[PDB]
């Protein structure tokens, strides 16, 4: 007598949202939002370098614990909380500006400054920078007066880039303990120190003064840099307090850095990092971390977003 | 929905019809049978999976960090970052919510619909053979053996063939 | 609208309906009268009001100043955040433009459909005891009282018990 | 004879905008844009802190329009355009983070640095801080040479950070009208000052020099400052010029910071501030002050954006 | 789309149509001919033409240099910048991608809907004087002369003056 | 016998992507992205500048290239690869944000400042300032003591201003390329400038050394500036290697700034302005340049995205 049409349905169906209604039921529904993370850095196929005691700075410079990082090479480099930029107490200026470049150097190459110097010491070293006995920065040279209150006279030297891509230059000031130890470095008088290229003009007078003991030692020494540009010179005069480059670094292509306290996994590929592992997914959006970096799903403050995959299910 | 039949002039869904999302229900003097429809079924399961296919995905856009988990960058800096991500957070939440819900809107909808055409489909087939029953059904005059039920699922339905005898008992 | 309804087949609204969003309007020898349909004007003012519940709403995120209306900021710091908030000034002035005229042209149909909605569960009640005319209206070929009309309006007229005499006016 | 279907209309409807049409008349519609605003702070239910003629940095060294804020709490800090950070002209240096960080401090607690003096005076006072006669900030100590002209000592001072969040330290550098007005102050001679933390190196030599007649005095006060971490240290050598901190700040919990220029009402209560006053409102867009601040509507361009609530009117 | 009609139980559009979006196509006694339909045609041109209104436009609002590309900005301001603008191509290139398709997907469905409603238009002039083919094409029982087409087409058809002979034919 | 209701079609529609769908085909559609370059500045009706050889900068100092460009009135302000802003080599400090600044000031006005010298020599020039024979930045007084080795006396000078608008004041200070030139033109010992005005405190001592010969030369001037607010007063402190200020700027009014490398051309309009060129569009993004400035469609990734203007098209 009669023939009827209708559609599926179950039981129970999955709660969605639409423009008009909260929590209508559907027969099927997916989630959008990814909430799952790894707890390692997934770095499958990827150059890696994890910095682990080494600060990123120190790479730069060369304190003991960066011995092994004067060179890397890397798609994906990881700074550890555990990280150290120094061995003698002091610190950059510019700081983050320049990890910023480092993380995205691709790594760095390093190449002889080529200063010679004559009339004074070259080879001033310390307790803090420990290589079976006291040492220094490996890519630097403490520069001191010939003697203990000699005259450090005035100095000119100069260093061309004859390469094709921009040379980071990293120099230091020292900062003594007392106004009575600079003397003895350098011998007597204000030191000052300049430095020029084509878009770079700056200067740097010392200042002694006791400091906390760090390492057990309450001197400074202040870390400085600039960018200089394929066949641009740039120019040191100086008196003292200063801390020469040796090398000079250049960056060798492209990488991403992060920070991060978990373990390296070569057994998982993913592109989404954050400081408690890796986000992989499909989904367009992530719950896990606003500061996740890399390709990632886009942030949201929600915890779950479902979308509907079926029609809405009218139970009997 | 806005086509009025999912939770419309159709009371509710069936719990037994595990074959497909649509199809018919018929009662004759052979007994009952239930049967899924593929052709409005497929073309449902095919508009929500091009949803998918759209939806889930990220872009191949990097970003990288401006600020510092160990060693917190300078405060006015630090503060312009935390703004400027916060707005940002703020824009893909809203995009994210409403998002979801205009698509949940338009999948219920075009669910609505497809079984919508189905209804339409079959009551232009059966011509004047039959009548509106209004809960999802219709009444057939003549006699439809299970060949009948399956001509009328398998799109071969010959109303003609049939038309007299159901016209006499209007 | 999209459902051809409202501006569309109904010529148009009327403004003695004072009790519903829709209603029907009769006329028989006992004369005209109209009332309203409760569950489509229902139906309606419940997904529209959801729209409200939904977007009638600011956030809990909090912003603070990045900059300083009685002492600038550094020209250079102060230029991008100008940049950067008039950037998120106009993502958001798209957003709430794009926003109302979709949720309009939607709350447009939504209410198109239910109007269609309802004209088509009265076709299919009144069966074959008559016919459309084209206007919004339904030519009845029995004679329906005020009784009658009732019924209709209240989902319970029989279309068997007057189907003959209405079939035989043809 | 017939049954006839329809909807309800007025004469005239609201105008509204859709996908495809300017200026569709539908039946009822309501705004979405809020533009009324309430020309006070409507502070009910929170601590609220009206700084007044008080300047917000001026609660962490004192001058005496700030002497009733020097350990203030507060949900909700209100600066005022009348409001002024110094007695003796002078300025910070990183002012305006410094704001940041105290506009959503809750407040702050004071606490002795634990500083003493051998061999110099400490009481160094002026006519622009007027307690009942000549004063200086609250918080703060002018350090001089025992009398004029005479060798202020170099010196070495020390404080530890014994509680478990970091110490707000302030202090202060004299520019002195002449360069003869530096020696009768601190005795004659380039006079240095540094300050070294974990993470935290920097020194300031003194510029002395005419200025304009700021209070009727030439004279200007540096102000400096840093966030001391639990358990770290801060150092401070000087050979003069300097203003010692008595007291260090830390910060009590949260709160909000805004600008104003109008009244506080305990009547009404509101959650989006901006300079003329407050936005409430349920409503998610805003046209009123772009840099409104809370938890605010999203400010638009637009001044209205009707939304329908009713099918279209399409009267007789 | 949505209504089914467009892609659906009109099997295909005619290429020979050259005069409008929609049209009749008759064939009788005299023999075939086809028209354009001004009314559907001009109610979908107008609605697809306001939307290009709304959408082809940019702004008033103006933004500035924020950096240089002949003297680089310092580098961390510089960065945060670039992270800046990123962060706001991601969201632009989002927005145009989701407008452009929602966009589409209402401009095919309201396409297929006028279709519909042009034939549900044609179906309740021809009352029961006609019954429905159900490939987009109503069979007339009563001898409809190409003057008799064209008052299908102008809307000036009297169902009630061929009525008997049409319903004779039943 | 029957009427048919059908719809137009093509053989071959045009492609575009739906919520449902990609590269489904309909019967017309038009693109929504702007690829089209105008590669002109297209600047009919607009004041327009094109600084040239000229820097931005140099508009402030003039250097001989600068020297039609002292005073100039702008829309619309074009900056060149070819610009330079110094004659002797020197750089601005906080020079972006000055950048920034003249790029929407509507162009400069000058006003002569008022300083008159006592006790020194004030005409100081050089040969990178070319003027047939040497010259000097055209703003600018290069201050020196009367003879050689002679003291250059302890300075003081004011400049108050009495107009209604923020005055731009610049100021330069010389690095010599010995220590023992900065004696000749100044006197020898350690120099200090200072500068005072109501929310302003800053201090500058020379750095004398070696640099690399820019224009054949390896001096450099520092350049500094302050925007001096309306009847504030603005104080120089100095004993010597000072730059002095002849002049003050003034903002005209309002413009907008390009950096481009075409060609001017007054036939066609624009809004839109890139380095290549004008963007000319009503379409509501663009593919060209993220960095385009003025009023521009929103830049997008992607470098198509079709509009359907039609129906879908389903051919026989
Ligand atoms: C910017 O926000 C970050 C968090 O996104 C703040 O850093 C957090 O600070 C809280 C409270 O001190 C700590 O509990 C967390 O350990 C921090 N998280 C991270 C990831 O750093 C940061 O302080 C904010 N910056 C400023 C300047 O206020
Ligand atoms: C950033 O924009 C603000 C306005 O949002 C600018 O401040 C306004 O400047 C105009 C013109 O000088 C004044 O009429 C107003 O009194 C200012 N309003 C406010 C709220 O401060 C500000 O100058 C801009 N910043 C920069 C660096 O240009
Ligand atoms: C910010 O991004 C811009 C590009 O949008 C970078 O500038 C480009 O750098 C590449 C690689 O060195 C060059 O090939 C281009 O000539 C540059 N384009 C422009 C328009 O300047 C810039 O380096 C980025 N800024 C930082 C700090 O990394
Ligand atoms: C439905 O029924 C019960 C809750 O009453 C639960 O066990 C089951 O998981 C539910 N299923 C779904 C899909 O919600
Ligand atoms: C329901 O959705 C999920 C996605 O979460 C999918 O994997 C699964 O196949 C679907 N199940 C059914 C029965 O359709
Ligand atoms: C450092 O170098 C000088 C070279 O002048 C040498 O006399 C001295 O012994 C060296 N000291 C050490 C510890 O190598
Ligand atoms: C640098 O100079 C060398 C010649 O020594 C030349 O080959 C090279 O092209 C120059 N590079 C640039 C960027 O001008
Ligand atoms: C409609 O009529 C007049 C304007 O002609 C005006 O008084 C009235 O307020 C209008 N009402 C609405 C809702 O627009
Ligand atoms: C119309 O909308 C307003 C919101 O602005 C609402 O408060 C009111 O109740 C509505 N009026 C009617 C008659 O529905
Ligand atoms: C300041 O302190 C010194 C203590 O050495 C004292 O001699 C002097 O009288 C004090 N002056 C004032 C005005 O209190
Ligand atoms: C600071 O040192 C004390 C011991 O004096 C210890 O109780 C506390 O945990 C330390 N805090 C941190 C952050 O290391
Ligand atoms: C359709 O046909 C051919 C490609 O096969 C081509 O010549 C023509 O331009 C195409 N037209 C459209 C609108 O795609
Ligand atoms: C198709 O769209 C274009 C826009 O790209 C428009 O200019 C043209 O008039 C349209 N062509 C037809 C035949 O409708
Ligand atoms: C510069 O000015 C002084 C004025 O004291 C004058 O003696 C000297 O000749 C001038 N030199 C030149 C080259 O104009
Ligand atoms: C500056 O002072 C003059 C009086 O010399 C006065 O006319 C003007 O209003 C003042 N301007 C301001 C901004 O106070």
């Amino acid at each position: 007598d009669k023939i009827c049409l209708g559609h599926h349905a179950l039981s129970n169906g999955t709660k969605v949202n639409t423009l008009t209604e909260r929590g209508v039921e559907v027969v099927n529904a997916t989630e959008t939002v990814e909430r799952t993370n790894i707890p390692r850095i997934c770095s499958k196929g990827k150059r890696t370098v994890d910095l682990g005691q080494c600060g990123l700075l120190g790479t730069i410079t060369g304190p003991p614990q960066c011995d092994q990082f004067l060179e890397f090479s890397a798609d994906l480099i990881i700074e550890r909380r555990e990280g150290s930029d120094v061995c003698y107490p002091g610190k950059f200026v510019n700081e983050e500006a320049l990890r910023q470049i480092l993380r995205e150097s691709g790594g760095i190459d390093k190449e002889a400054m080529g200063f010679t110097y004559s009339g004074i010491r070259t080879n001033g070293t310390t307790s803090a920078c420990r290589r079976s006995g006291s040492s220094f920065y490996a890519e630097m040279k403490w520069l001191l007066s010939n003697t203990d209150n000699a005259a450090f006279p005035q100095m000119t030297k100069s260093y061309k880039n004859t390469r094709k891509s921009p040379a980071l230059i990293v120099w230091g000031i020292h900062h003594s303990v007392s106004t009575a130890e600079q003397t003895k470095l350098y011998g007597s008088g204000n030191k000052l120190v300049t430095v020029g290229s084509s878009n770079y003009q700056q200067s740097f007078v010392p200042s002694p003064g006791a400091r906390p003991q760090v390492n057990g030692l309450s001197g400074r020494i202040d870390f400085h840099w600039l960018m200089l540009n394929p066949n641009d010179t740039v120019t040191f005069s100086f008196n003292g307090a200063f801390i020469a480059p040796d090398r000079a670094s250049f960056l060798r292509g492209k990488s991403m850095g992060i920070q991060s306290g978990v373990q390296v996994d070569a057994n998982c590929e993913g592109d989404c990092y954050h400081s408690g592992g890796t986000i992989i997914s499909n989904l367009p959006f992530q719950n896990i971390d606003s500061r996740a970096v890399g390709k990632c799903p886009r942030y949201v403050k929600q915890r779950s977003l479902l979308l509907a995959t079926g029609m809405k299910n009218v139970p009997e | 929905g806005l086509f009025g039949a999912i939770a419309g002039f159709i009371e509710n869904g069936w719990e037994g019809l595990i074959d497909g999302w649509y199809g018919f229900r018929h009662q004759n003097a052979q007994g009952e049978g239930t049967a899924a429809d593929y052709k409005s079924t497929q073309s449902a399961i095919d508009q929500i999976t091009g949803k998918l296919n759209r939806l889930i995905e990220k872009t191949n856009q990097q970003f990288e960090l401006i600020d510092n988990e160990f060693n917190e960058v300078e405060k006015q800096i630090g503060n312009v970052i935390n703004w400027t991500r916060d707005s940002i957070t703020e824009v893909w939440s809203y995009n994210a919510e409403l998002l979801v819900a205009m698509e949940n809107q338009h999948t219920i909808d075009l669910a609505d619909s497809e079984m919508d055409k189905l209804y339409e489909r079959v009551k232009r087939q059966l011509r004047e053979n039959a009548e509106e029953d209004g809960t999802g059904c219709f009444e057939i005059f003549h006699k439809c053996d299970d060949d009948c039920m399956a001509s009328i699922r398998n799109n071969t339905y010959d109303h003609s063939k049939y038309r007299e005898e159901a016209m006499q008992n209007r």
